[PDB]
């Protein structure tokens, strides 16, 4: 079963309609099928072109009075801001009056690559004391990045499989690379130190994690869900193995990014 | 849980990709 779970994480998509704030204020759109596990800037040289003609005269994106961050993965952004919203996704395009106060300057392509490898490294740190990624010659890092950028699933996982192995003697990873985003995008994410297995050898379940680090998402009466707990657009069962979750439904940056919605 | 994850992903794919 597992390999298909991985393929269907990798290829999850978001239908998206870019329209211009100045066409809306004055609405011909650009339709695209955004990869859920990529980042805006990575696939917005194209958008820059399409509307570059009309750019007679520094481009950012927005959604219902909310700038969209260049370094959160697309899928997480959708899940967190607009899961219940009707499709296709309506992203406003603004190339004037950049929100420096409420937005990071648009990263280059290399600056994103920086963030991506930096996240992969912060992940292998918590997973294997950095012993796995460090070993890798620079070319392997580049293979990871180019496999993401070019949607080459096979290429990318050829290298990532090593990063999802763990010692025989252990029942999983050291800690789990995870981030939890709550009410809004401007709300900080949550990251903590959690072990895949407890003292008694029991494998930890997502339910255990949310009970520990985020109990406000647990009905204190029946121990079941109080809010929506979304990952890659679905809601797994609170009794799902966190070790397995990390191995199979992390974003390519090896994190379990987890949206929480009331 | 595994079957729920796989199937839910199946269905997720179908709504969002199928239609459009």
């Amino acid at each position: 079963d597992d390999k298909d779970v991985l393929r269907d994480v990798w290829f999850g998509r978001i239908p998206t309609c870019f329209t211009l704030y100045q066409d809306e204020i004055t609405a011909e759109p650009y339709y695209l099928l955004l990869p859920r596990v990529s980042y805006l800037t990575l696939v917005t040289d194209k958008v820059k072109k399409h509307f570059q003609k009309v750019m007679r005269q520094e481009i950012w994106f927005e959604y219902e009075g909310t700038p969209l961050k260049w370094h959160y993965p697309i899928g997480l952004l959708f899940d967190l801001l607009a899961s219940s919203s009707a499709l296709p996704w309506n992203i406003t395009v603004h190339f004037k009056s950049f929100p420096e106060k409420d937005l990071l300057h648009c990263p280059s392509k290399d600056a994103i690559e920086a963030h991506f490898m930096s996240c992969m490294k912060e992940a292998d740190a918590l997973k294997h004391k950095s012993q796995v990624i460090n070993e890798m010659q620079k070319k392997d890092h580049k293979q990871l990045w180019m496999g993401l950028q070019n949607d080459r699933f096979d290429q990318f996982w050829a290298i990532n499989r090593k990063l999802m192995e763990y010692p025989a003697e252990e029942n999983g990873f050291r800690y789990i690379p995870f981030r939890i985003y709550q009410t809004t995008t401007e709300r900080p994410f949550i990251q903590k130190l959690f072990r895949p297995v407890a003292a008694d050898g029991q494998l930890h379940t997502l339910g255990d994690l949310l009970k520990e680090v985020c109990p406000s998402a647990i009905d204190p009466e029946d121990g079941e869900k109080k809010n929506q707990v979304m990952i890659h657009g679905i809601e797994p069962m609170l009794e799902t193995p966190l070790q397995w979750l990390s191995e199979h439904l992390s974003y390519p940056d090896n994190f379990l990014h987890i949206s929480i919605i009331p | 849980w595994k079957r729920h994850i796989s199937e839910q992903l199946r269905l997720r794919d179908r709504l969002q990709r199928q239609a459009f």
